[PDB]
């Protein structure tokens, strides 16, 4: 059933190794890696969604620096600390959510275009939760694996 | 006459299950269980008579003629025995269940496939209208599970959708209105497509790590570590008991068959590896 | 206090006029719950007749008679023909069990001298024609069953349960 | 009788234990718990045997031949073990409580769901089948218990209302306030429906950062952290321990199985888990 | 015996203690405690091991050797270790007081609950029969505490109510005129009910948020703000140190057991937390 | 010193003149505290022989027998034909062991000789037939324990235990 | 006939003069067949009275004696102090079995009474102190198997193997 | 019979003539194996002497001497100076154990009285000095082990074993 989720992996990252340089932040990110996945099944989804998106700096930087990946090349995503190199975890898990239809771009792009419809965006998401969770198991422990080894 | 009447029975697993057939398949593991030509999970014919001759041999120490005129015998075995078993065929398999519908609260539920029914409904036809005890209707609710073959259908169930085994979303769908349960435990059944259902059937299996600790400095000895694979506990398989007609078969269906309910399958049995529970399709 | 007196179960016509009491002690072993009878008795090594019906049997264990077992005191006139015996209870060769039963039971049984003319021949009867089970119906699963007719509605339940699975043995002399 | 005895037990954990799981499967902690088929833990009888084995083998240094023939020789055998181990079903696991309306308030509470009662119930039947061993005892109280499937009660304490594992609001039945102690301690014992009761359960598991550290320069070294589960203190499981005659199980049921008490099951036992109690079922009923 | 030696010992917190648990993102604090199964303080005896055994391989750096045989090797685990930690229980930690219906002015007051007590009771009756030691003035003492259950009881005084941490009022009662209390420290020791005794050692932990500085402005950095928690000065955990029959176990109970006094636990040690002084029951007791 | 006495539970016709001294004083290893029975002792390697019923001594560690403790004397002058001895009372293999053990103990076991005439085949027997159940609960139950039928309604538990607990190997010879 | 006796093994001396019949037949069950001592028997609830040895009837299954079995009598100055017994030979607890058999038996154990004004508190004693397996190869294992000093060659084995096999209870007291 | 004598490993010089000879017992107990040496003894309580170093028998469990038991006898009639004791082999403090033992040895002790004149306090001792640890090898390890250069090439592999092997301590007075 998931087998090119290791194929999706490749081009849904694109970039969260090299361009995620100086190594504070770049080597934190197995902290997502694996903290996270123990962190999404223990304790469930939605508490480490409203985590990540916390630590994201909605304005218009951590909206487009990561929507910028939709269409173009690696993203050096310097920024400040893991809040720009948070919101490529976040654009992970949604890439992972519109290349696999359990939501779709035009609603996607469109929940994180006016900030009223961010909340019904999370509202939603807060109801395939347990269907998220299930379906990105592997894909995530994909890149914790990933990290442990190259990361 | 050759085959006269026939006894189908369920093979409700009590304790896990690991039937032994030493390294016959290319998985990872190193001690499978004895595996269908479609790699699901089977009992050979030849361990479920051994056992349940053992069995009963040993607690029918005076039906000892009986037993041997309907199983065979040690020496003098040319005196072919007028009763056999088929192969177990998995019928149905326990699987963890995260629902997400229905209002009704469920952790696991009960998981087939296509071609295990279709299996089941091949034993089944060929005994009912050629021999003469009559069960109909389990072959009815087999054919009509049947019909729909090629989604993942729900029985018994309001459920329409549900994560199983951790792993897989499913989207499942009740069968007409309402039917008879086939298995009697208040669980529901689903009969998933033979593709996501053998994966889902696939992560049910216990497959577990075994080692053998240095008895002095408790470590593990070197090269001591392998793998098993157990069937897990609440599995059902499916076999059939069929008799040629004599006079001691009468009374190894009336005085014996009639108090069975628990026997040992398979092997590694210290380890509590083996008890089964045997319910006959006469209720 | 109870005892009960097996009453067999044929196609036969002769189960017309053989019990008094019908309900005896408060238990009813025999159920009808609305998925199949219950706890019917069957007898090894026993046939029925065909003139005169009563547990007239063989020896041989391939033979068995399907029949009932609830609680009678058979006319005050009789029983010492219906065979009284007493039972651990547990020795019972029941189909379709649903209870824990008191271990002890009294069962009378119609049975008799068999012959010393002819050779015992058998030959398995079976059920047809559902007019049959519907007299069955009719004679005794009211005459002793006070449940039938007001909660079990499904009739062609044991209709067809009756009709399909009671076969038994006889010699059709 | 199949079996010549039928030793019933409860296994209550002294500390914190960790049976480890032996599997392919690539899970989140590092060292999970073993699983039994509800994703419950539970301890594989592979591993009581082995741990309980190597326990007798040094309490008794005399009856090594007694436990060699109900429990297998080691290096080179010639028969089948006369004893046998099922594996370990949780029984009762507790759970942090906060309670709205009661007289004397508890902080912990015993949380045991129905499926549970539904494996020792097949457990108990089977064994009454398999030998002459008839524990009326055990099995009509937890007949008593599963009359009421699928309702939250509470057995025999009054609380009607409870907070979990500081996340989970329940309510409760009494059973019926008349009904004794499944095992005679001073804590109440809630039966839970099965979809609370997973997340409950799961929540009194106790998963546990572990690091290793330079010794030079007390920092973590590179690679030296993991994830491992635990199972708590006053943890129950419950197994049953089956032999065969041998005139060596009759002396294995009456000497060595009246002198365990404490053993050491699974594994970290440097960092003290995996002390246990063995509470066999004929003394605790 | 299963253990040869079987050293049960208090540790008293000497400053401030933080062993952490690790952060989650459902914390409320970055820094939180290592917590018990029923909500306590606890020092996970991995942490108790790994700190010891850095402490002594550094102290003692001449029975490197008996330090590798009892608490395990470093390089190359061919063997397991002989010696044994258990999870340390909270025992008793310092709360204030204003002790109303007393002229005998205590300004704090050692808490402690049944519950912990219960634990600790557990540990003694299982290394009681896993070795030939025995601890029956401490067994004693602790079970003619726990027959006092129901009641808040005080031990070193007779104080009849009180109130802890500033927000708990309890009416107490005088164990059996002055039974001998475990600890030596001239102040009373109370017992409550868990119920309240959750409560109070809640309220007796220390909470400190910390900030940092950039290094050339002297302002507050980005993220740099945190909350840290703390279990007090004075607290007293009780843990247990066993240890398996062999040479290298007597030289180790012996000889380094009776040089151990003062070793550092948890982390922090640059705020100048986890001094520790470990008192050994047998010769304090 | 404590002085108890081991009776054991047969159904056969032994246990009606045993004892005479049930208490004395306030003296009883075995209880009945709600829980049913407690500290029932076992004595394996012997079996009861209900012609004249004592425990005769095999070497069968399958063999056992189960039964009471009590504080007592043998009829004042026998031990003439009873096993006398004094262990340090944990050294027992006590049943259900809930209550109090003095830490030193002589007991009293009715006793035989092997009196090696018979190959000494002996048998499990367990209780059974209620109405022993009944007037062994009245014969030893009553005047040992006469808090019979004083601290519970719920005779039936101490009624269920015995057939479940009190079991022996007889000699059936 | 089949009429043996079992003499326990010690580190003491109660050894050589119990007996005056060695074989009287030409058997013994337990017969060193030169690849071990097979057919060792075992005695449990009795432990050996050092002093004058002989097995007293505890009631620990914990305490046993481990000793040969023998074709014989005893010393026919004797014989109220052993337990005459007759058993089929499946009840005894043997170990090392190499072959079956007589399957009916008759065994005088050396017996002592319980010494009932004391408390029997037992210990294990394990048999080393070769110079107590030296005399115990002559003492016994040469007069009641003279095969022994006479055709073996590996009496060191056989020595290794009733010091590794040869454990039992003694009273101390 | 068999007698090893402990010759420790000082960094000072009183390991010249500590035996007789290389011969008088079984073999050497400490192996030196091309892995380093193993099955070094250590004696606990004993603290090396200023000069004529021997083992002054302190009380304290933090003293040892850790020294080499080798087959052999001291000095021609000597030991009114030396410890002198049988010993079941399972009783040696050994480090670095390879094998097994005799599980039975004569062990001498070169041992003084304590000389209650001056506080025994002693010091931790350390070989360094590799001109030492070469003198070490020459003047003892060569002779009794002549292993040393008739098997191997390396040397070096235990002058590092001699480095973490033997620490001991001296009365520093």
């Amino acid at each position: 059933l998931y087998e090119e989720d290791y194929k999706l992996a490749l081009e849904a990252f694109k970039k969260v190794f090299n361009a995620l340089t100086h190594y504070g932040a770049k080597q934190a990110f197995r902290s997502r890696a694996r903290d996270l996945v123990e962190e999404i099944y223990n304790s469930g989804f939605i508490p480490t969604f409203f985590y990540i998106i916390s630590k994201a700096e909605l304005n218009s930087d951590s909206l487009d620096s990561l929507i910028s990946l939709f269409s173009s090349d690696n993203a050096i995503l310097r920024g400040s600390d893991e809040n720009v190199s948070y919101s490529a975890y976040l654009f992970i898990i949604l890439y992972y959510l519109i290349k696999r239809g359990i939501i779709e771009q035009k609603f996607l792009i469109q929940a994180l275009r006016c900030e009223k419809t961010r909340l019904d965006l999370i509202d939603k998401l807060y109801n395939l939760a347990p269907i998220i969770s299930a379906k990105i198991r592997t894909y995530l422990l994909a890149i914790k694996r990933l990290s442990e080894a190259l990361i | 006459p050759y085959y006269a009447f026939a006894e189908p029975f369920f093979i409700h697993a009590i304790t896990h299950l690991h039937v032994g057939s030493g390294s016959s398949v290319e998985e990872e593991i190193a001690l499978p269980f004895q595996r269908d030509e479609l790699g699901y999970p089977t009992i050979y014919a030849s361990s479920l008579k051994g056992a349940i001759k053992s069995f009963l041999l040993k607690e029918f120490p005076d039906k000892r003629d009986v037993i041997y005129k309907v199983l065979g015998e040690d020496e003098n075995p040319e005196e072919a025995s007028l009763g056999t078993f088929l192969d177990a065929i998995l019928f149905a398999i326990p699987s963890r269940i995260i629902e997400i519908d229905s209002a009704k609260p469920y952790v696991w539920v009960y998981v087939t496939t296509y071609e295990l029914l279709k299996k089941v409904k091949l034993y089944l036809d060929s005994i009912s209208q050629l021999s003469n005890a009559s069960f109909s209707n389990l072959k009815n609710k087999i054919d009509t599970i049947l019909a729909k073959e090629g989604k993942n259908i729900t029985l018994d169930s309001d459920l329409k959708s549900a994560i199983l085994n951790e792993d897989f979303y499913v989207e499942l769908e009740a069968l007409n209105n309402k039917i008879p349960s086939i298995i009697n435990a208040g669980v529901p059944l689903l009969v998933l497509e033979d593709s996501i259902g053998r994966e889902v059937i696939n992560r049910s299996l216990i497959r577990v790590r075994r080692i053998r600790i240095d008895r002095d400095k408790k470590v593990v000895e070197t090269g001591g570590l392998w793998s098993e694979e157990y069937v897990p506990m609440k599995t059902i398989f499916f076999s059939v008991l069929l008799g040629k007609e004599s006079k001691e078969s009468a009374i190894f269906a009336s005085c014996i068959l009639r108090n069975l309910r628990y026997v040992i399958l398979g092997g590694k049995e210290t380890i509590g590896k083996g008890i089964v529970e045997l319910r006959w399709v006469k209720d | 206090s109870t005892q009960r007196e097996y009453v067999f179960i044929p196609i036969t016509n002769s189960i017309t006029i053989d019990v008094k009491i019908t309900i005896g002690g408060s238990d009813h072993i025999t159920n009808i719950d609305e998925r199949g009878i219950h706890n019917v008795l069957v007898i090894t090594g026993y046939a029925v007749d065909e003139k005169n019906g009563r547990l007239v049997p063989t020896l041989d264990p391939c033979d068995y008679v399907k029949g009932i077992l609830v609680a009678g005191t058979p006319q005050q006139a009789q029983s010492n023909d219906f065979l009284t015996l007493k039972l651990p209870a547990n020795k019972l060769y029941l189909i379709r069990k649903k209870g824990n039963i008191s271990d002890d039971l009294k069962i009378y049984i119609p049975y008799s001298s068999p012959d010393a003319r002819n050779s015992m021949k058998t030959k398995p009867v079976s059920i047809s024609d559902d007019t049959i089970v519907n007299n069955i119906i009719k004679e005794v699963f009211d005459k002793i069953y006070n449940i039938t007719q007001k909660e079990k509605v499904k009739i062609e339940k044991v209709k067809e349960d009756i009709k399909e699975l009671f076969s038994y043995y006889a010699l059709e002399q």
